[PDB]
C-alpha cells in the first residue's frame, strides 16, 4: 500500500520519455553571416574598426544565485524546468515534502555532523538548518580549520547585450542594469568594455541521490496531483542537488585602451599592463563603482577567505533531474557581431645633416588606404625630397600618420671623386613607424657616420 | 575578382580575367620600365613579398580590391 504509493509514483516518471541534452536548449538571437572593415582618421591616429559575426555554444550546469531567485533556492527544492528555469526564474512546485538528506563539505566534521536531514524540507526550514550547522562549525572548527575559496573566474570582451546573456545566463539582463552598460561606446570603438564574473566559493550543501523518486516527497501524493499542478511529460521537474555558498560579484572593466591585450592584463590582477591599467574604469555589484584598481585588488583579496561573522549568501546551484539523476546541463546558443578595435598610431621622421659632404636622402613607406568607391588599397609611397642635394645645415621633419608602414631607408654620402659620385651609408627596410626617428648624420667623406634614433 | 592579368611582363597589359578564390586583390607593379600586372593576395601587398615574387630588386606597387583598378596610369613613375 505505501509501497504501491512508491511503486506508482515511480511508475509514471520513467514513462515520461523525453531528450534531456534538448529540453534545456535557448537561442538568444541568430543573424546572417556578415562582417564589415571600416577605417577612420583620428587625430593622432589611423583606427581600423573590423566586426564580424560570431555564434556561440556555452553549455553550463552550475546556475547563479540573486534576488529574484534566492527564494525558490535550498537543496533539494523541487524546480520547473521550462522558460522559468532558463529565464533563471523557475517555478518552484508546492507538493508534500519528504526527508531530504544533505551534506556540507566543511573541513573538520567527521561522524554524522557532515550530514543532516530535513523532515518537511522548507526554504525557512532548510535555511535555519544550513545556517545553524555552520554556526556550529564557527565557534568549533573555524579556529582550527581554515578554507581559501575556490576561486571560479570567468571573464569575457563585451559584445552584445546576447552574448552576454549567453555567457553569463539571461539572469545578467536585471542584475547588471544599473552599472551602466553603454554598447555602442564599443560599437563605435571608441571604449573597450570587459565583463567579469568572480565566484568565491566557500561551503556546498550537496544532496545525496534519494534511493527513489518517491524518496523525494512524503506519503499523500499521486501520479494525479503532479499533473494537475503542472508537472508531466510537457514540463518536467528537476531538483537543486547542490547549492554552494560564498561571495560572487559582477564587475565591469571599461578602458580607453584599444589593446590587443586587454583581457589578459585583467586576469594578470588577478593571477606593461600596468599602464593600459592606468586609465581604466571600474564598476561592481556586490551580492561602489570607482575609477581605480586598488578598489578590486582590495575586495577580492579581503573576501579571499571565510568571515567568523556568520554563514555566507548561497551563489551557485545544480540540479539534477528526478528521472535519470544524471546532471543537467543548459546549453545556450547565440548569435552575435562581434566587434574589434585595431588603432595605429602616428609617428615623425626627422632629419638631420651635419656632414660636410653633400648628401642625397632617399625615404620610402607603405601606405594602408581606400579609394573611390571606397574600396581598400595599399600603395608604395616615396618622399619627394629624394634625388635633392643637402647642405651643412638642413631641418626637417616628416609626418605620418597610422596608415603608413614598412619605411625602407638609404642615405647616399657625396664623394669628390668622378667615379661611384656617391658613397652608401645606411640603408634598410622595414622600419616600425616609431612615434619620433632621428636620422642624422657626422664626419668626413672617407668616415661618414649617421644616426639611427628611437626617441618616442 | 576581376583583374588586368599578364603572365609576362609587358609595358601594356590589356588582357583581364576573373581572379581565383584565393587572390583577394590586384596588384601593378612599376619596377624601372618592366610593368606588373597580376591577380594578388592583399597579405603580400608589401615589399618583401613583392620583390620576392616579381624577382625586381626595386620599384613601386599598387594592390586593390576592385575590379580593374590596377592600371599602368596609377602609380606615378
Amino acid at each position: 500500500n505505501s509501497e504501491a504509493a512508491k511503486k506508482a509514483l515511480n511508475d509514471y516518471i520513467w514513462g515520461l520519455q523525453y531528450d534531456k541534452l534538448n529540453i534545456l536548449t535557448h537561442q538568444g538571437e541568430k543573424l546572417k553571416n556578415h562582417s564589415s572593415r571600416e577605417a577612420f582618421h583620428r587625430p593622432g591616429e589611423y583606427v581600423v574598426i573590423e566586426k564580424k559575426k560570431q555564434s556561440i555554444s556555452n553549455a553550463t550546469s552550475k546556475l547563479s544565485v540573486s534576488s529574484a531567485n534566492d527564494d525558490r533556492i535550498f537543496p533539494g527544492a523541487l524546480l520547473k524546468a521550462d522558460q522559468s528555469l532558463l529565464e533563471n526564474l523557475p517555478t518552484l512546485i508546492p507538493v508534500n515534502r519528504g526527508k531530504t538528506t544533505i551534506s556540507v563539505n566543511l573541513p573538520g566534521l567527521k561522524n554524522g555532523e557532515s550530514n543532516l536531514t530535513v523532515e518537511n524540507p522548507s526554504n525557512s526550514t532548510v535555511r535555519t538548518a544550513v545556517n545553524n550547522l555552520v554556526e556550529k562549525w564557527i565557534q568549533n572548527y573555524s579556529k582550527t580549520h581554515a578554507v581559501p575559496a575556490r576561486m571560479q573566474y570567468e571573464s569575457i570582451s563585451a559584445q552584445s547585450m546576447s552574448q552576454l546573456q549567453a555567457k553569463f545566463g539571461a539572469d545578467f539582463s536585471k542584475v547588471g542594469a544599473p552599472l551602466n552598460v553603454d554598447f555602442s561606446s564599443v560599437h563605435k570603438g571608441e571604449k573597450q568594455v570587459f565583463i567579469a564574473n568572480f565566484r568565491q566559493v566557500y561551503y556546498t550543501a550537496s544532496v545525496d541521490s534519494p534511493n527513489s523518486p518517491s524518496a523525494l516527497f512524503g506519503s499523500g501524493i499521486t501520479p494525479t496531483d503532479l499533473i494537475n499542478r503542472g508537472v508531466n511529460s510537457k514540463t518536467p521537474p528537476v531538483y537543486v542537488s547542490n547549492v554552494s555558498y560564498g561571495r560572487a560579484m559582477y564587475v565591469k572593466f571599461e578602458t580607453t585602451s584599444k589593446s590587443t591585450k586587454v583581457q589578459a592584463a585583467i586576469d594578470a590582477v588577478v593571477k606593461e599592463y600596468e599602464n593600459i591599467l592606468k586609465n581604466t574604469k571600474i564598476c561592481a555589484v556586490v551580492l561602489v563603482c570607482t575609477g581605480n584598481i586598488d578598489t578590486l585588488k582590495d575586495l577580492i583579496q579581503k573576501g579571499s577567505n571565510f568571515s567568523a561573522q556568520s554563514p555566507a549568501v548561497p551563489i551557485s546551484y545544480t540540479t539534477s533531474f528526478v528521472k535519470d539523476n544524471s546532471i543537467a546541463t543548459i546549453q545556450n546558443n547565440t548569435d552575435y557581431i562581434e566587434t574589434k578595435v585595431t588603432s595605429y598610431k602616428d609617428g615623425a621622421l626627422t632629419l638631420n645633416h651635419d656632414g660636410a659632404f653633400v648628401a642625397r636622402f632617399y625615404v620610402y613607406w607603405e601606405e594602408l588606404g581606400h579609394d573611390a568607391d571606397g574600396y581598400e588599397t595599399i600603395r608604395s609611397r616615396s618622399w619627394s625630397g629624394n634625388g635633392y642635394n643637402r647642405g651643412a645645415h638642413y631641418s626637417t621633419t616628416l609626418r605620418f600618420k597610422g596608415n603608413v608602414r614598412n619605411i625602407r631607408v638609404k642615405v647616399l654620402g657625396a664623394t669628390g671623386l668622378a667615379w661611384e659620385p656617391w658613397r652608401l651609408i645606411y640603408s634598410k627596410n622595414d622600419l616600425p613607424l616609431v612615434p619620433q626617428r632621428n636620422i642624422s648624420t657626422w664626419g668626413t667623406t672617407l668616415h661618414p657616420q649617421f644616426e639611427d634614433k628611437v626617441v618616442k | 575578382l576581376q583583374c588586368y592579368n599578364c603572365p609576362n611582363p609587358t609595358a601594356d597589359c590589356k588582357t583581364a580575367v576573373n581572379c581565383s578564390s584565393d587572390f583577394d586583390a590586384c596588384l601593378i607593379t612599376k619596377a624601372g620600365l618592366q610593368v606588373y600586372n597580376k591577380c594578388w593576395k592583399f597579405e603580400h601587398c608589401n615589399f618583401n613579398d613583392v620583390t620576392t615574387r616579381l624577382r625586381e630588386n626595386e620599384l613601386t606597387y599598387y594592390c586593390c580590391k576592385k575590379d580593374l583598378c590596377n592600371f599602368n596610369e596609377q602609380l606615378e613613375n
